């Protein structure tokens, strides 16, 4: 219980090597931003266990580094953080302001050992999550760090109506799609089989052609992640004005 | 369109050999479909019959029906062994 010291040693480990990833992501989000209104963002943090197997821990705890600190040296407005798998989990209010302290907090509750990614039951969550702070008060955006596979055990038609409701609850998902150029199979390779007629010949796709998530990014390094998601939060202010 | 399960699947000899990439599949997929998307990585002149099984059990009627009698770890891509169906004599 005491030994919060070593989360805390590993995010201060993770700050070192992210300090210049997250200024420049600021810059360039602040040069973007100019081109009274509030902010609520909400970082999703996949918590099951194929990250391990598909080697996204590391890119999942940079990314909330990179993200989670410069939205805070931006002053944008009120960052949540929440956990998905089995349950989802409120690591971080809105109301409360994100520090070093929030992200050790983060590291030490998130072991990647859930054995479900429930996409779709998040979705549906964070609905009342988002609705109940729009009223307290804006422009909504949900950032869902996952490695993006193995997503349609809930049922495809389930998962695509929940993402359906997000956006018509106007909150803007960006989907961040970690792959490690390390693993064996990227998720551009995986594919999916489309049948037609008896004993016919099936047509191959590839997975992502039916990815439920419309607006997303491909992240491989983190070293591209100010340049990429920067580029990628031009559709969301637009979008507000 | 569906609310049935899909799941990564990962095709690979008796010996340990993969074949192809990953798949996204229903559960309900029957022995005959992976017949055909195997004969489709395969890309052989004449396809071979094949019987497919996962954890040394065999899929009869569909991938679901076979796993509803295992505890499968769900997060994991589930491996399919695929070998010849055998040659009766005379
Ligand atoms: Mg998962």
């Amino acid at each position: 219980p005491e030994e919060e010291k070593v989360a805390a040693e590993m995010w201060q480990s993770y700050l070192i090597l992210t300090a210049p990833l997250s200024q420049r992501l600021c810059e360039e989000l602040r040069l973007i931003l100019e081109g009274k209104r509030q902010y609520q963002i909400c970082l999703a943090i996949d918590d099951s266990s194929s990250m391990v197997d598909n080697h996204t821990k590391q890119l999942a705890f940079e990314s909330l580094a990179v993200i989670g600190n410069a939205l805070t040296l931006l002053e944008v407005g009120q960052i949540a953080v929440c956990s998905f798998g089995e349950s989802v989990k409120l690591l971080h209010p809105f109301h409360e302001q994100f520090s070093d302290y929030s992200g050790s907090q983060i590291l030490r509750l998130c072991k990647f050992q859930q054995k479900k990614t429930k996409i779709a039951q998040f979705l549906e969550s964070v609905a009342n999550m988002f609705a109940a702070a729009q009223q307290l008060s804006t422009a909504q955006l949900l950032l869902v760090v996952s490695d993006g596979r193995g997503l349609f055990l809930e049922g495809k038609e389930r998962v695509l109506a929940a993402v359906q409701a997000a956006r018509n609850a106007n909150i803007f998902v960006i989907f961040v799609v970690l792959d490690n150029p390390s693993s064996r199979d990227s998720i551009l390779d995986i594919k999916v089989p489309i049948f037609k007629g008896p004993g016919e010949m099936p047509e191959i796709r590839s997975y992502m052609e039916e990815f439920p998530f419309p607006y997303y990014i491909i992240l491989r390094d983190v070293n591209a992640l100010p340049e990429t998601l920067s580029d990628a939060l031009r559709q969301w202010f637009e979008l507000v004005t | 369109a569906r609310d049935v399960q899909r799941l990564l699947v990962q095709f690979q000899d008796e010996g340990g050999q993969l074949l192809g990439s990953p798949f996204d599949v229903p559960v309900d997929i029957t022995p005959d479909r992976l017949q055909l998307v195997c004969n489709a990585l395969l890309a052989q002149e004449d396809p071979l019959p094949l019987a497919f099984f996962v954890h040394d059990a065999e899929i009869v009627s569909s991938l679901g029906k076979t796993l509803e009698s295992q505890a499968v770890e769900t997060e994991k891509v589930l491996d399919i062994i695929y070998q010849p169906q055998a040659i009766f004599r005379v």
